[PDB]
């Protein structure tokens, strides 16, 4: 006291609030590509005639 | 046509349908011949009073006139003055095929050839 408050310092309480991952786990596969776009070729097949 | 794009973005590409001639198994046997009209692929053709390929023509006169009795399917494209590869023996599909107005039915399309070499008929 009379120059400075004394202080003891009782321990941090670090909040690290987060946002976990849920959607992703619907998009496991990864793709690194250097081309310039991504392209799909989807195929149906009506193999259900007689 | 000079800068890449950046940004993201979508694309539809395109799509492909095969295009199915032969319905069956009969001798495939072609000609070629001067053409006398613009001809589409595929088109059914005839053969007009200078000999020349004319697009198949039925109804053309009061007596008939030759147009109207179908010679062929023409196998490539071809403007007038040109040569036009096409079919005179062979089986196929009528859908391929480009027809004359009002021949709309496959009944009506088989009986443009029945005295010939050629024969049209339905895919399954």
């Amino acid at each position: 006291a009379g120059l400075y408050t004394t202080y003891q310092l009782l321990e941090v309480q670090r909040k690290l609030k987060t946002l976990p991952a849920f959607f992703l786990q619907w998009f496991p596969r990864q793709i690194n590509f250097q081309e310039d776009m991504i392209a799909f070729d989807k195929v149906i097949q009506d193999v259900t005639r007689v | 046509t000079s800068l890449p794009n950046y940004l993201a973005g979508n694309g539809d590409l395109g799509s492909w349908e095969p295009t199915q001639i032969f319905a069956g198994e009969a001798d495939i046997v072609t000609e070629g011949g001067a053409a006398g009209a613009d001809i589409e692929i595929y088109q059914v053709i005839a053969k007009n009073a200078a000999g020349a390929m004319v697009p198949h023509d039925p109804t053309a006169t009061e007596v008939p006139a030759p147009q109207s009795v179908a010679i062929g399917i023409a196998a490539q494209p071809a403007k007038s003055g040109q040569n036009v590869p096409y079919y005179i023996g062979g089986v196929f599909n009528h859908a391929a095929l480009g027809w004359h107005a009002s021949l709309d039915t496959l009944a009506k399309r088989q009986a443009v050839f029945d005295r010939t070499n050629i024969h049209i008929g339905n895919l399954y």
